[PDB]
């Protein structure tokens, strides 16, 4: 339970700009196994994540230090590329959120304070 | 090894 | 160049870290698809990467931002999940350096 | 990439 500069980076900047792309849809919140018919998403993905939890958990205070944070968004894009065929469209918007995730934290403020 | 979510 | 603090930071704090670990052999070089036996590993992996290119890359200043050298980490990982079975130890192995990229770049220095 | 071929490659060796 913490607010840092960098956590609030993470939800106002990063975060913000990833929700909002045209990509994110697929990601705004868990993945419904049942809806898209994945029977087997489950047993192969153990740690489901998506942005919505990332979200609400930047909103609650759940996350002491930004890494914390950025290990949920690196769950949630390698639980893409895991599950997912190599082919699958999916994918390819997972490198594309994911390019921007990492270009948003290389700009991330270090002073990790508050 | 993945079902997938499809392509296309 | 004057190598920016970033990229001096990823050479000296990621890097080290990566290349020594006890996970990292598998990544050290290109994957040999004829050697692993993996026939298949060019048609599905279209840019393959590796530490060991990284590595020169840094050490010859190939990398003009800090952002371009976490990518071609990120490339490298990102293979290992699409390509392998999510079962194979060399998924974990990934993951495991890849939280240290992660945890590590936390602390990387701002730019400029 | 990864792009090519879906499924999911062949693997490297599973535990």
């Amino acid at each position: 339970g913490r607010v840092t500069n960098q956590l609030q980076y993470l939800h106002k900047v990063v975060m913000k700009a990833l929700w909002k792309h045209q990509f994110a849809w697929p990601f705004r919140q868990p993945v419904d196994a049942v809806k898209l018919g994945l029977p087997d998403y489950h047993k192969i993905i153990k740690q489901p994540m998506d942005m919505g939890t990332i979200k609400r958990r930047l909103e609650n205070n759940y996350y002491w230090a930004a890494s914390e944070c950025m290990q949920d968004f690196n769950t949630m894009f390698t639980n893409c590329y895991i599950y997912n065929k190599p082919t699958d469209d999916i994918v390819l918007m997972a490198q594309t959120l994911e390019k921007i995730f990492l270009q948003k934290v290389a700009s991330m403020p270090q002073e990790e304070q508050e | 090894k993945g079902l997938g979510k499809g392509g296309a």
